[PDB]
Protein backbone atom coordinates (compact mmCIF):
# COMPACT_ATOMS: atom_id res chain seq x y z
CA UNK A 1 0.00 0.00 0.00
CA UNK A 2 1.17 3.50 -0.91
CA UNK A 3 -0.76 6.03 1.17
CA UNK A 4 -1.51 9.16 -0.82
CA UNK A 5 -0.90 11.42 2.23
CA UNK A 6 -3.85 13.63 1.23
CA UNK A 7 -6.97 12.66 3.15
CA UNK A 8 -10.59 13.43 2.25
CA UNK A 9 -12.20 16.11 4.43
CA UNK A 10 -15.78 17.34 4.55
CA UNK A 11 -16.64 21.01 5.06
CA UNK A 12 -18.58 22.67 7.85
CA UNK A 13 -22.33 22.91 7.29
CA UNK A 14 -23.38 26.52 6.81
CA UNK A 15 -25.44 28.12 9.58
CA UNK A 16 -28.34 30.52 9.02
CA UNK A 17 -29.66 31.51 12.45
CA UNK A 18 -26.35 32.45 14.10
CA UNK A 19 -25.71 35.60 12.01
CA UNK A 20 -29.36 36.65 12.15
CA UNK A 21 -29.70 37.04 15.92
CA UNK A 22 -28.57 40.14 17.79
CA UNK A 23 -26.62 39.72 21.02
CA UNK A 24 -27.03 41.58 24.32
CA UNK A 25 -24.14 41.81 26.77
CA UNK A 26 -24.54 40.65 30.36
CA UNK A 27 -21.97 41.48 33.04
CA UNK A 28 -20.87 38.84 35.53
CA UNK A 29 -20.98 38.96 39.34
CA UNK A 30 -24.56 39.92 38.79
CA UNK A 31 -26.88 36.90 38.38
CA UNK A 32 -28.08 34.94 35.37
CA UNK A 33 -31.32 36.67 34.26
CA UNK A 34 -32.25 39.75 32.21
CA UNK A 35 -35.51 41.70 32.43
CA UNK A 36 -37.16 44.45 30.37
CA UNK A 37 -40.12 46.83 30.57
CA UNK A 38 -42.97 47.03 28.06
CA UNK A 39 -45.05 50.21 27.95
CA UNK A 40 -48.58 49.52 26.69
CA UNK A 41 -50.32 52.32 24.74
CA UNK A 42 -53.34 54.13 26.10
CA UNK A 43 -55.87 52.64 23.68
CA UNK A 44 -55.17 48.94 24.08
CA UNK A 45 -56.90 45.92 25.59
CA UNK A 46 -53.79 45.05 27.60
CA UNK A 47 -54.17 48.40 29.42
CA UNK A 48 -56.22 46.89 32.24
CA UNK A 49 -56.37 49.51 34.99
CA UNK A 50 -58.73 50.82 37.65
CA UNK A 51 -58.48 54.64 37.35
CA UNK A 52 -61.48 55.35 35.17
CA UNK A 53 -64.23 57.98 35.13
CA UNK A 54 -66.61 58.40 32.21
CA UNK A 55 -68.16 61.59 30.86
CA UNK A 56 -71.05 61.26 33.31
CA UNK A 57 -68.70 61.37 36.31
CA UNK A 58 -69.11 57.90 37.84
CA UNK A 59 -66.37 55.31 38.27
CA UNK A 60 -66.14 52.99 35.27
CA UNK A 61 -64.40 49.62 35.11
CA UNK A 62 -62.22 50.31 32.05
CA UNK A 63 -59.81 53.23 32.20
CA UNK A 64 -58.80 52.95 28.55
CA UNK A 65 -61.30 54.96 26.54
CA UNK A 66 -62.00 52.11 24.13
CA UNK A 67 -59.99 49.01 23.36
CA UNK A 68 -58.62 47.73 20.08
CA UNK A 69 -62.22 47.47 18.84
CA UNK A 70 -63.06 49.44 15.70
CA UNK A 71 -66.87 49.28 15.80
CA UNK A 72 -68.69 52.50 15.06
CA UNK A 73 -70.99 51.62 17.95
CA UNK A 74 -68.31 51.30 20.62
CA UNK A 75 -66.42 54.36 19.38
CA UNK A 76 -69.58 56.48 19.42
CA UNK A 77 -70.55 55.13 22.85
CA UNK A 78 -67.20 55.76 24.55
CA UNK A 79 -66.02 59.03 23.00
CA UNK A 80 -64.51 61.47 25.53
CA UNK A 81 -66.91 64.43 25.33
CA UNK A 82 -66.57 67.63 27.34
CA UNK A 83 -69.28 70.01 28.48
CA UNK A 84 -68.97 73.74 29.09
CA UNK A 85 -68.32 73.57 32.85
CA UNK A 86 -65.96 70.63 32.50
CA UNK A 87 -64.17 69.14 35.48
CA UNK A 88 -63.34 65.64 36.75
CA UNK A 89 -64.98 63.89 33.82
CA UNK A 90 -62.43 61.74 31.95
CA UNK A 91 -59.51 59.87 33.51
CA UNK A 92 -57.05 57.43 31.96
CA UNK A 93 -54.33 55.15 33.28
CA UNK A 94 -51.33 53.22 32.02
CA UNK A 95 -49.59 49.91 32.59
CA UNK A 96 -46.17 48.32 32.05
CA UNK A 97 -45.19 44.68 31.53
CA UNK A 98 -41.97 42.74 32.17
CA UNK A 99 -40.24 39.93 30.28
CA UNK A 100 -37.33 37.75 31.39
CA UNK A 101 -34.85 35.14 30.17
CA UNK A 102 -32.12 32.92 31.55
CA UNK A 103 -28.81 31.21 30.75
CA UNK A 104 -27.97 27.51 30.55
CA UNK A 105 -24.75 25.51 30.33
CA UNK A 106 -23.47 23.08 27.69
CA UNK A 107 -20.37 21.09 26.80
CA UNK A 108 -18.73 17.90 25.58
CA UNK A 109 -15.23 16.42 25.34
CA UNK A 110 -13.22 13.49 23.95
CA UNK A 111 -10.16 11.39 24.80
CA UNK A 112 -7.10 9.90 23.10
CA UNK A 113 -3.69 8.41 23.86
CA UNK A 114 -0.02 9.18 23.18
CA UNK A 115 0.60 5.96 21.27
CA UNK A 116 -2.44 6.20 18.99
CA UNK A 117 -1.82 9.78 17.88
CA UNK A 118 1.97 9.64 17.76
CA UNK A 119 2.67 6.25 16.16
CA UNK A 120 -0.16 6.41 13.61
CA UNK A 121 0.22 5.56 9.93
CA UNK A 122 -1.21 9.00 9.06
CA UNK A 123 0.25 12.14 10.58
CA UNK A 124 -1.82 15.23 11.25
CA UNK A 125 -4.49 13.37 13.22
CA UNK A 126 -4.71 16.00 15.98
CA UNK A 127 -5.60 18.83 13.60
CA UNK A 128 -8.40 16.75 12.10
CA UNK A 129 -9.74 15.88 15.55
CA UNK A 130 -9.81 19.56 16.52
CA UNK A 131 -11.54 20.40 13.23
CA UNK A 132 -14.41 17.96 13.72
CA UNK A 133 -14.69 19.04 17.36
CA UNK A 134 -15.24 22.68 16.38
CA UNK A 135 -17.61 21.80 13.54
CA UNK A 136 -19.76 19.69 15.85
CA UNK A 137 -19.87 22.45 18.44
CA UNK A 138 -21.03 25.10 15.97
CA UNK A 139 -23.67 22.76 14.52
CA UNK A 140 -25.04 21.98 17.99
CA UNK A 141 -25.34 25.68 18.88
CA UNK A 142 -27.19 26.34 15.62
CA UNK A 143 -29.63 23.48 16.18
CA UNK A 144 -30.40 24.64 19.72
CA UNK A 145 -31.20 28.18 18.58
CA UNK A 146 -33.42 26.97 15.75
CA UNK A 147 -35.31 24.66 18.11
CA UNK A 148 -35.93 27.53 20.52
CA UNK A 149 -37.20 29.79 17.73
CA UNK A 150 -39.61 27.14 16.43
CA UNK A 151 -40.88 26.41 19.94
CA UNK A 152 -41.48 30.05 20.88
CA UNK A 153 -43.51 31.00 17.78
CA UNK A 154 -46.24 33.57 18.33
CA UNK A 155 -48.45 33.37 15.23
CA UNK A 156 -49.06 29.74 14.25
CA UNK A 157 -51.21 28.80 11.26
CA UNK A 158 -52.23 25.24 10.41
CA UNK A 159 -52.47 24.44 6.72
CA UNK A 160 -55.67 22.78 5.61
CA UNK A 161 -58.51 21.97 7.98
CA UNK A 162 -56.33 20.94 10.93
CA UNK A 163 -56.50 22.74 14.28
CA UNK A 164 -53.52 21.15 16.09
CA UNK A 165 -50.42 19.06 15.49
CA UNK A 166 -52.23 15.76 16.04
CA UNK A 167 -55.06 16.40 13.57
CA UNK A 168 -52.72 17.14 10.64
CA UNK A 169 -53.21 14.40 8.05
CA UNK A 170 -52.60 13.62 4.39
CA UNK A 171 -55.69 11.47 3.75
CA UNK A 172 -59.15 12.76 2.98
CA UNK A 173 -60.99 15.52 1.20
CA UNK A 174 -58.71 18.27 2.53
CA UNK A 175 -55.04 17.28 2.89
CA UNK A 176 -52.98 19.53 5.16
CA UNK A 177 -50.75 21.04 2.48
CA UNK A 178 -49.77 24.69 2.08
CA UNK A 179 -51.68 26.62 -0.58
CA UNK A 180 -51.75 30.14 -1.98
CA UNK A 181 -54.51 31.35 0.35
CA UNK A 182 -52.43 30.41 3.39
CA UNK A 183 -49.53 32.53 2.16
CA UNK A 184 -51.90 35.45 1.57
CA UNK A 185 -53.29 35.03 5.08
CA UNK A 186 -49.82 34.98 6.64
CA UNK A 187 -48.92 38.16 4.77
CA UNK A 188 -52.13 39.80 5.98
CA UNK A 189 -51.44 38.85 9.60
CA UNK A 190 -47.83 40.04 9.45
CA UNK A 191 -48.98 43.35 7.98
CA UNK A 192 -51.52 43.68 10.80
CA UNK A 193 -48.81 43.10 13.41
CA UNK A 194 -46.92 46.11 11.95
CA UNK A 195 -43.95 43.87 11.16
CA UNK A 196 -41.40 45.74 9.02
CA UNK A 197 -40.69 44.59 5.47
CA UNK A 198 -37.25 43.03 5.12
CA UNK A 199 -36.77 43.42 1.36
CA UNK A 200 -37.83 45.70 -1.49
CA UNK A 201 -39.73 45.06 -4.71
CA UNK A 202 -37.84 44.39 -7.94
CA UNK A 203 -38.66 46.30 -11.10
CA UNK A 204 -37.79 44.41 -14.25
CA UNK A 205 -34.73 44.76 -16.43
CA UNK A 206 -34.54 45.46 -20.18
CA UNK A 207 -33.40 41.96 -21.18
CA UNK A 208 -35.71 39.41 -22.77
CA UNK A 209 -37.54 36.82 -20.64
CA UNK A 210 -37.37 38.74 -17.35
CA UNK A 211 -40.20 38.84 -14.81
CA UNK A 212 -40.89 41.37 -12.06
CA UNK A 213 -41.07 40.41 -8.37
CA UNK A 214 -43.02 42.23 -5.68
CA UNK A 215 -42.07 40.25 -2.57
CA UNK A 216 -41.21 42.03 0.69
CA UNK A 217 -40.66 39.19 3.19
CA UNK A 218 -38.28 36.26 3.61
CA UNK A 219 -39.36 32.71 4.43
CA UNK A 220 -37.17 29.80 5.58
CA UNK A 221 -38.16 26.32 4.38
CA UNK A 222 -36.57 22.91 4.38
CA UNK A 223 -35.37 20.90 1.40
CA UNK A 224 -38.34 18.52 1.53
CA UNK A 225 -40.90 21.27 0.90
CA UNK A 226 -39.34 22.82 -2.22
CA UNK A 227 -40.81 20.39 -4.81
CA UNK A 228 -44.24 20.95 -3.27
CA UNK A 229 -43.69 24.71 -3.52
CA UNK A 230 -42.65 24.32 -7.17
CA UNK A 231 -45.74 22.33 -8.16
CA UNK A 232 -48.05 24.92 -6.58
CA UNK A 233 -50.41 27.03 -8.69
CA UNK A 234 -52.11 30.35 -7.95
CA UNK A 235 -55.82 31.17 -8.00
CA UNK A 236 -56.17 31.52 -11.77
CA UNK A 237 -54.24 28.32 -12.52
CA UNK A 238 -50.84 29.64 -13.60
CA UNK A 239 -47.55 28.74 -11.92
CA UNK A 240 -46.72 30.62 -8.72
CA UNK A 241 -43.05 29.74 -8.19
CA UNK A 242 -40.82 32.25 -9.98
CA UNK A 243 -37.25 31.04 -10.06
CA UNK A 244 -34.18 33.16 -9.38
CA UNK A 245 -32.95 33.18 -12.97
CA UNK A 246 -35.83 35.37 -14.18
CA UNK A 247 -35.18 38.28 -11.80
CA UNK A 248 -31.51 37.59 -11.03
CA UNK A 249 -30.32 40.59 -13.03
CA UNK A 250 -31.37 44.02 -11.73
CA UNK A 251 -31.80 42.56 -8.24
CA UNK A 252 -29.98 41.08 -5.27
CA UNK A 253 -30.25 37.33 -4.67
CA UNK A 254 -29.80 36.30 -1.06
CA UNK A 255 -27.78 33.17 -0.37
CA UNK A 256 -29.69 29.90 -0.40
CA UNK A 257 -32.65 31.46 -2.22
CA UNK A 258 -34.56 29.07 -4.47
CA UNK A 259 -37.18 31.53 -5.70
CA UNK A 260 -39.99 33.94 -4.94
CA UNK A 261 -43.71 33.33 -4.34
CA UNK A 262 -46.28 36.09 -3.74
CA UNK A 263 -45.02 38.43 -0.97
CA UNK A 264 -42.44 35.92 0.27
CA UNK A 265 -38.94 35.11 -0.97
CA UNK A 266 -38.27 31.45 -0.25
CA UNK A 267 -34.91 30.59 1.32
CA UNK A 268 -33.85 26.95 1.55
CA UNK A 269 -32.22 25.85 4.81
CA UNK A 270 -30.52 22.42 4.65
CA UNK A 271 -30.58 21.93 8.43
CA UNK A 272 -34.24 22.75 9.12
CA UNK A 273 -35.82 20.49 11.74
CA UNK A 274 -39.15 18.67 11.37
CA UNK A 275 -41.46 17.16 13.97
CA UNK A 276 -41.60 13.37 13.70
CA UNK A 277 -44.83 11.48 14.21
CA UNK A 278 -46.80 14.58 15.17
CA UNK A 279 -49.44 13.99 12.51
CA UNK A 280 -52.43 11.69 12.55
CA UNK A 281 -51.99 7.99 11.86
CA UNK A 282 -51.29 7.00 8.25
CA UNK A 283 -53.27 4.14 6.72
CA UNK A 284 -52.85 2.40 3.37
CA UNK A 285 -54.61 5.20 1.47
CA UNK A 286 -51.50 7.37 1.85
CA UNK A 287 -51.10 9.52 -1.31
CA UNK A 288 -47.30 9.47 -0.91
CA UNK A 289 -46.54 11.91 1.91
CA UNK A 290 -43.67 11.49 4.36
CA UNK A 291 -44.39 9.39 7.45
CA UNK A 292 -42.52 8.35 10.58
CA UNK A 293 -43.13 5.26 12.70
CA UNK A 294 -43.78 5.78 16.42
CA UNK A 295 -44.78 2.93 18.75
CA UNK A 296 -45.66 0.61 15.88
CA UNK A 297 -47.98 3.05 14.08
CA UNK A 298 -47.21 5.17 11.04
CA UNK A 299 -47.63 8.91 11.61
CA UNK A 300 -47.27 11.92 9.35
CA UNK A 301 -44.60 14.62 9.63
CA UNK A 302 -45.04 18.36 10.23
CA UNK A 303 -42.84 20.99 8.58
CA UNK A 304 -42.17 24.52 9.87
CA UNK A 305 -41.70 27.20 7.16
CA UNK A 306 -40.59 29.78 9.73
CA UNK A 307 -40.68 33.57 9.28
CA UNK A 308 -38.62 35.79 11.61
CA UNK A 309 -39.37 39.50 11.79
CA UNK A 310 -37.09 42.38 12.68
CA UNK A 311 -36.35 42.79 16.41
CA UNK A 312 -38.20 39.65 17.54
CA UNK A 313 -35.62 38.38 20.03
CA UNK A 314 -32.11 38.91 21.37
CA UNK A 315 -29.62 36.27 22.52
CA UNK A 316 -28.29 36.73 26.04
CA UNK A 317 -24.53 36.74 25.65
CA UNK A 318 -22.16 35.94 28.50
CA UNK A 319 -18.92 37.79 27.67
CA UNK A 320 -19.45 37.88 23.90
CA UNK A 321 -20.57 41.36 22.78
CA UNK A 322 -20.91 39.89 19.30
CA UNK A 323 -22.66 37.36 17.12
CA UNK A 324 -22.40 33.65 17.94
CA UNK A 325 -21.12 32.31 21.27
CA UNK A 326 -17.78 32.15 23.08
CA UNK A 327 -16.31 28.65 23.35
CA UNK A 328 -13.73 27.69 25.98
CA UNK A 329 -11.38 24.99 24.69
CA UNK A 330 -8.87 23.12 26.86
CA UNK A 331 -6.20 20.66 25.76
CA UNK A 332 -3.74 18.62 27.82
CA UNK A 333 -1.10 16.63 25.98
CA UNK A 334 -0.77 13.36 27.89
CA UNK A 335 1.91 12.66 30.47
CA UNK A 336 2.69 11.43 33.97
CA UNK A 337 1.05 14.49 35.59
CA UNK A 338 -2.44 13.00 35.97
CA UNK A 339 -3.20 11.04 39.13
CA UNK A 340 -6.21 8.98 40.19
CA UNK A 341 -7.28 6.56 42.91
CA UNK A 342 -6.11 3.50 40.97
CA UNK A 343 -4.77 5.20 37.79
CA UNK A 344 -1.92 7.51 38.89
CA UNK A 345 0.38 7.12 35.86
CA UNK A 346 -1.67 8.50 32.98
CA UNK A 347 -1.09 8.29 29.23
CA UNK A 348 -4.33 9.85 27.97
CA UNK A 349 -5.17 13.42 27.06
CA UNK A 350 -8.42 15.19 26.25
CA UNK A 351 -10.01 18.31 24.80
CA UNK A 352 -13.13 19.86 26.31
CA UNK A 353 -15.31 22.70 25.00
CA UNK A 354 -18.12 24.48 26.86
CA UNK A 355 -20.38 27.52 26.39
CA UNK A 356 -23.22 29.42 28.06
CA UNK A 357 -26.51 29.78 26.16
CA UNK A 358 -29.62 31.88 26.68
CA UNK A 359 -32.31 33.65 24.68
CA UNK A 360 -34.79 36.44 25.36
CA UNK A 361 -38.00 36.93 23.39
CA UNK A 362 -39.19 40.53 23.21
CA UNK A 363 -42.08 40.44 20.70
CA UNK A 364 -43.43 36.93 20.07
CA UNK A 365 -46.15 38.39 17.85
CA UNK A 366 -43.65 39.00 15.05
CA UNK A 367 -42.50 35.38 14.80
CA UNK A 368 -44.77 33.44 12.45
CA UNK A 369 -45.06 29.85 11.20
CA UNK A 370 -47.12 27.55 8.93
CA UNK A 371 -47.33 23.85 9.79
CA UNK A 372 -47.86 21.42 6.90
CA UNK A 373 -47.02 17.96 5.62
CA UNK A 374 -44.30 17.36 3.02
CA UNK A 375 -44.44 15.11 -0.06
CA UNK A 376 -42.05 12.19 -0.40
CA UNK B 1 9.13 27.32 -8.90
CA UNK B 2 9.30 31.14 -8.98
CA UNK B 3 7.65 33.64 -6.65
CA UNK B 4 7.32 36.35 -9.31
CA UNK B 5 5.18 34.10 -11.51
CA UNK B 6 2.68 33.41 -8.72
CA UNK B 7 -0.81 34.75 -9.36
CA UNK B 8 -1.90 35.36 -5.76
CA UNK B 9 -0.92 35.12 -2.09
CA UNK B 10 -3.07 34.93 1.05
CA UNK B 11 -2.01 35.69 4.64
CA UNK B 12 -4.14 35.36 7.78
CA UNK B 13 -3.25 37.56 10.75
CA UNK B 14 -4.77 38.89 13.96
CA UNK B 15 -6.08 42.45 14.20
CA UNK B 16 -8.23 44.53 16.51
CA UNK B 17 -10.85 47.16 15.71
CA UNK B 18 -8.38 49.88 16.71
CA UNK B 19 -6.00 48.85 13.93
CA UNK B 20 -8.85 49.07 11.42
CA UNK B 21 -9.93 52.48 12.77
CA UNK B 22 -6.40 53.93 12.59
CA UNK B 23 -7.20 54.74 8.94
CA UNK B 24 -11.00 54.91 8.76
CA UNK B 25 -10.83 56.17 5.17
CA UNK B 26 -9.41 52.95 3.72
CA UNK B 27 -11.79 50.39 5.21
CA UNK B 28 -15.55 50.03 4.82
CA UNK B 29 -18.47 48.08 6.28
CA UNK B 30 -17.03 47.90 9.79
CA UNK B 31 -20.51 47.73 11.32
CA UNK B 32 -21.70 44.40 9.87
CA UNK B 33 -18.98 42.14 11.26
CA UNK B 34 -19.32 39.19 13.66
CA UNK B 35 -16.28 39.80 15.84
CA UNK B 36 -16.93 36.81 18.11
CA UNK B 37 -17.62 34.37 15.27
CA UNK B 38 -14.11 34.84 13.84
CA UNK B 39 -12.24 34.22 17.07
CA UNK B 40 -8.80 32.56 17.06
CA UNK B 41 -10.17 29.34 18.55
CA UNK B 42 -13.17 29.39 16.21
CA UNK B 43 -10.66 29.32 13.33
CA UNK B 44 -8.32 26.32 13.77
CA UNK B 45 -6.57 27.03 10.45
CA UNK B 46 -4.67 29.97 11.94
CA UNK B 47 -1.75 28.75 14.04
CA UNK B 48 -0.67 31.08 16.84
CA UNK B 49 0.81 31.21 20.35
CA UNK B 50 -2.13 32.88 22.12
CA UNK B 51 -3.46 30.61 24.90
CA UNK B 52 -6.78 29.07 23.96
CA UNK B 53 -8.58 30.79 26.86
CA UNK B 54 -7.88 34.48 26.41
CA UNK B 55 -10.20 37.35 25.47
CA UNK B 56 -9.76 40.97 26.52
CA UNK B 57 -12.95 42.55 27.89
CA UNK B 58 -12.59 45.80 25.92
CA UNK B 59 -14.43 45.41 22.58
CA UNK B 60 -11.96 47.66 20.76
CA UNK B 61 -8.94 45.64 21.91
CA UNK B 62 -10.16 42.14 21.01
CA UNK B 63 -8.06 40.38 18.37
CA UNK B 64 -9.69 38.50 15.47
CA UNK B 65 -8.36 36.65 12.43
CA UNK B 66 -8.44 38.43 9.07
CA UNK B 67 -7.42 37.42 5.55
CA UNK B 68 -5.71 39.29 2.71
CA UNK B 69 -5.45 38.55 -1.01
CA UNK B 70 -2.49 40.03 -2.88
CA UNK B 71 -2.81 39.10 -6.52
CA UNK B 72 -3.45 39.96 -10.15
CA UNK B 73 -6.98 40.50 -11.45
CA UNK B 74 -8.55 41.78 -14.67
CA UNK B 75 -10.28 44.78 -13.15
CA UNK B 76 -11.61 46.27 -16.40
CA UNK B 77 -12.33 43.06 -18.31
CA UNK B 78 -10.25 44.28 -21.26
CA UNK B 79 -7.68 41.51 -20.91
CA UNK B 80 -5.07 43.36 -18.83
CA UNK B 81 -3.96 42.00 -15.47
CA UNK B 82 -3.44 44.63 -12.78
CA UNK B 83 -2.40 44.16 -9.13
CA UNK B 84 -5.06 44.42 -6.42
CA UNK B 85 -5.46 43.89 -2.68
CA UNK B 86 -8.54 42.59 -0.86
CA UNK B 87 -9.26 42.05 2.84
CA UNK B 88 -12.20 40.19 4.37
CA UNK B 89 -13.25 39.11 7.86
CA UNK B 90 -15.76 36.33 8.40
CA UNK B 91 -18.00 36.78 5.37
CA UNK B 92 -17.67 40.54 4.81
CA UNK B 93 -15.40 42.38 2.36
CA UNK B 94 -14.10 45.45 4.17
CA UNK B 95 -11.35 46.71 1.83
CA UNK B 96 -10.79 46.59 -1.93
CA UNK B 97 -8.37 48.66 -4.03
CA UNK B 98 -5.29 48.50 -6.23
CA UNK B 99 -1.80 47.71 -5.01
CA UNK B 100 -0.57 50.76 -3.05
CA UNK B 101 3.17 50.08 -3.06
CA UNK B 102 5.27 51.46 -5.95
CA UNK C 1 -31.79 42.04 11.14
CA UNK C 2 -31.79 43.73 7.71
CA UNK C 3 -32.62 40.31 6.23
CA UNK C 4 -29.80 37.82 5.75
CA UNK C 5 -26.51 38.14 3.82
CA UNK C 6 -27.62 39.82 0.58
CA UNK C 7 -25.39 37.87 -1.79
CA UNK C 8 -24.59 34.16 -2.25
CA UNK C 9 -21.12 34.23 -0.68
CA UNK C 10 -20.96 37.80 -1.98
CA UNK C 11 -21.38 36.57 -5.54
CA UNK C 12 -22.05 39.33 -8.07
CA UNK C 13 -20.72 42.81 -7.23
CA UNK C 14 -20.66 44.23 -3.71
CA UNK C 15 -19.95 47.62 -5.40
CA UNK C 16 -17.13 48.83 -3.15
CA UNK C 17 -15.34 50.37 -6.15
CA UNK C 18 -16.07 51.75 -9.61
CA UNK C 19 -14.41 48.96 -11.63
CA UNK C 20 -16.48 47.45 -14.43
CA UNK C 21 -15.49 43.95 -13.27
CA UNK C 22 -15.33 43.33 -9.53
CA UNK C 23 -13.82 40.29 -7.85
CA UNK C 24 -16.58 39.33 -5.36
CA UNK C 25 -15.83 37.27 -2.25
CA UNK C 26 -16.82 33.90 -3.72
CA UNK C 27 -14.02 33.83 -6.30
CA UNK C 28 -11.36 34.65 -3.70
CA UNK C 29 -12.64 32.06 -1.26
CA UNK C 30 -12.83 29.52 -4.09
CA UNK C 31 -9.18 30.06 -4.97
CA UNK C 32 -8.35 29.68 -1.28
CA UNK C 33 -10.14 26.32 -0.99
CA UNK C 34 -8.53 25.22 -4.24
CA UNK C 35 -5.03 26.00 -2.95
CA UNK C 36 -5.50 24.69 0.59
CA UNK C 37 -5.09 20.88 0.04
CA UNK C 38 -1.51 21.20 -1.23
CA UNK C 39 -0.49 23.61 1.54
CA UNK C 40 -1.96 21.27 4.15
CA UNK C 41 0.07 18.38 2.73
CA UNK C 42 3.23 20.49 2.71
CA UNK C 43 2.89 21.68 6.31
CA UNK C 44 2.98 18.07 7.53
CA UNK C 45 6.61 17.81 6.40
CA UNK C 46 7.54 21.01 8.25
CA UNK C 47 5.78 19.65 11.33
Amino acid sequence: FFWLKKAIITARKEQYFMPLASVTNMPKHYGKTIKVYEYVPLLDDRNINDQGIDASGATIVNGNLYGSSKDIGNITSKLPLLTENGGRVNRVGFTRIAREGSIHKFGFFYEFTQESIDFDSDDGLMEHLSRELMNGATQITEAVLQKDLLAAAGTVLYAGAATSDATITGEGSTPSVVSYKNLMRLDQILTENRTPTQTTIITGSRMIDTKVIGATRVMYVGSELVPELKAMKDLFGNKAFIETQHYADAGTIMNGEVGSIDKFRIIQVPEMLHWAGAGAQATGANPGYRTSMVSGQEHYDVYPMLVVGDDSFTSIGFQTDGKSLKFTVMTKMPGKETADRNDPYGETGFSSIKWYYGILVKRPERLALIKTVAPL
Amino acid sequence: GDINKAMFAIVSFETCKADLLKEKDRYHNLNKIDWQSSAPVNEPDHATTTPQEFQISDPMRKRVVAYEYWGFWDIEGNGVLEPIVATWIGSTLIRLEKNPYP
Amino acid sequence: TDSMVPLPDPSQATKLTSWKNELSLQALKADLDAAKPSHTAMMIKVK
